C-alpha cells in the first residue's frame, strides 16, 4: 500500500514562512524522485519544485530563492521549506512519487494572507413529507479548509458539503446537510462532525 | 518552458457514450518514448494518475481508457464513459522541469431533467442569541444546473442579501445541490413574520414555492 501523507500546512502573512512535509510508506522512499505540485483556489496544477532519490539534485519553477525542497530518508520524508510567501503562494500543495507521478498525498493547504485565524460557529439546520433535511451550519471561519462528516463518518449517503463562500466580512461560512427518511426523525441520531485544523476547533453537533 | 494546449476545455458525455481529450504540445516530447501524461481529478480528490509515457495506463485503471500520440499531438480516449468518470482531465509533460500542464478538460455528465427537492432552515436560537439570523434554502439533487433561489421577506423579493453554493456534480447521480444562505440582522429578523424560499426549476411544471414564520 503506497502511501503520501502531507502535514506543516496553514496560514501565515506574506514575508513570513511555512514548512510542509510529506511522508512515504510502503515502497523504498530512497528510490524515488520526490515532487510537489499546487493547485490555487480554482486554479489548474502547476509544477513547484523535484529532488532526487539522493537528494543530490534540485529543481525549482516563481519560487527559485523563497522555497527549498529537501529530503531525509531515514524519515521517509519529503519537506517544502517556504519563506517570502506571497499572495500567489496560496493554494493546495501535493507530494507526488516521481521517477509517472503514480502515488499523490491528499494534499495540505497554505494560506497567506493579512487576516487572522478564526474557528467557526456551529449551528444546526432543522425544520421550523416522506424524505426530511437536516444539516449544520459552519458560520465566521478562517482560513480553509473545514472539514464535516456525519455520525462520525458512518452517515455518507445523501450528504452534501457544499462549496464554503467567501462573506464581505472576509470570514467563510458553509452548510454541510443530509437529507433522510423522515420515518426514522424520532428514534435515530445525526451528528455533525466539523474540524477546523488551523484555529484547532472541533465540534460534535446533535441536530434535532 | 513547454505549452501544453488542452481542447476542450468543456465536455459533456451522457453515459455509454465515448470521449476523446486532445493535447499538443508547443515542443516535441518524443525523447519510442512520449514524456506524456493524463491526470484525472475528482472534486474534493487528489490527482491520480491515468496514463504515463503517452500509452501507458496505471495500475488500476481500466481497459476504456487509452493514451495515444507521438511528438506534439496526443489523445486520451474513453471508449465509454461512466458516472464515476466526472471531473477534471489534465495532461502533463515530464519531459523536462519545469512541468507543465493542460488547462484541464471539464467531463460533465448528461442526464434527464430532474426537479430538486427544496427545504428552508430557519436561523437557530443559539444564532439569534450573537445577533444575527442565517437562513438557508437547499436544493437538493437536481439536474440541470441552471436554477433560480428568490427569497422573500413578507412578501418583499429580497435581493445582494444572500449568497449561493453548488456541489460538484454528483459521480453516482450526476446532480447538483445548492444551498443558499439570507444573511439577516436579529433586529430584522425580528421585524418581519414570513420567509420563503421560491425556486424555479426546468423539472418543475411551477416554481415551488418553501416558507415558514418567525413565531
Amino acid at each position: 500500500e503506497v502511501q503520501l501523507v502531507e502535514s506543516g500546512g496553514g496560514l501565515e502573512q506574506p514575508g513570513g514562512s511555512l514548512r510542509l512535509s510529506c511522508a512515504g510508506s510502503g515502497f523504498t522512499f530512497r528510490d524515488y524522485a520526490m515532487t510537489w505540485v499546487r493547485q490555487a483556489p480554482g486554479k489548474g496544477l502547476e509544477w513547484v519544485s523535484s529532488i532526487s532519490g539522493s537528494g543530490g539534485n534540485t529543481y525549482y519553477a516563481s519560487v527559485k530563492g523563497r522555497f527549498t525542497i529537501s529530503r531525509d530518508n531515514s524519515k521517509n520524508t519529503l519537506y517544502l521549506q517556504m519563506n517570502s510567501l506571497r499572495a500567489e503562494d496560496t493554494a493546495v500543495y501535493y507530494c507526488a512519487k516521481d521517477r509517472g507521478l503514480d502515488v499523490w498525498g491528499q494534499g495540505t493547504t497554505v494560506t497567506v494572507s493579512s487576516a487572522s485565524t478564526k474557528g467557526p460557529s456551529v449551528f444546526p439546520l432543522a425544520p421550523c413529507e416522506s424524505t426530511a433535511a437536516l444539516g449544520c451550519l459552519v458560520k465566521d471561519y478562517f482560513p480553509e479548509p473545514v472539514t464535516v462528516s456525519w455520525n462520525s463518518g458512518a452517515l455518507t449517503s445523501g450528504v452534501h458539503t457544499f462549496p464554503a463562500v467567501l462573506q464581505s466580512s472576509g470570514l467563510y461560512s458553509l452548510s454541510s446537510v443530509v437529507t433522510v427518511p423522515s420515518s426514522s426523525l424520532g428514534t435515530k441520531t445525526y451528528t455533525c462532525n466539523v474540524d477546523h485544523k488551523p484555529s484547532n476547533t472541533k465540534v460534535d453537533k446533535r441536530v434535532e | 518552458d513547454i505549452v501544453m494546449t488542452q481542447s476542450p476545455l468543456s465536455l459533456p458525455v451522457t453515459p455509454g457514450e465515448p470521449a476523446s481529450i486532445s493535447c499538443r504540445s508547443s515542443q516535441s516530447l518524443l525523447y519510442g518514448y512520449n514524456y506524456l501524461d493524463w491526470y484525472l481529478q475528482k472534486s474534493g480528490q487528489s490527482p491520480q494518475l491515468l496514463i504515463y509515457l503517452g500509452s501507458n495506463r496505471a495500475s488500476g485503471v481500466p481497459d476504456r481508457f487509452s493514451g495515444s500520440g507521438s511528438g506534439t499531438d496526443f489523445t486520451l480516449k474513453i471508449s465509454r464513459v461512466e458516472a464515476e468518470d466526472v471531473g477534471f482531465y489534465y495532461c502533463m509533460q515530464a519531459l523536462q522541469t519545469p512541468y507543465t500542464f493542460g488547462q484541464g478538460t471539464k467531463l460533465e455528465i448528461k442526464r434527464t431533467v430532474a426537479a430538486p427537492s427544496v427545504f428552508i432552515f430557519p436561523p437557530s436560537d443559539e444564532q439569534l442569541k450573537s445577533g444575527t439570523a442565517s437562513v438557508v434554502c437547499l436544493l437538493n439533487n437536481f439536474y440541470p444546473r441552471e436554477a433560480k433561489v428568490q427569497w422573500k421577506v413578507d412578501n418583499a423579493l429580497q435581493s445582494g442579501n444572500s449568497q449561493e453554493s453548488v456541489t460538484e456534480q454528483d459521480s453516482k447521480d450526476s446532480t447538483y445541490s445548492l444551498s443558499s444562505t439570507l444573511t439577516l440582522s436579529k433586529a430584522d429578523y425580528e421585524k418581519h413574520k414570513v420567509y420563503a424560499c421560491e425556486v424555479t426549476h426546468q423539472g418543475l411544471s411551477s416554481p415551488v414555492t418553501k416558507s415558514f414564520n418567525r413565531g
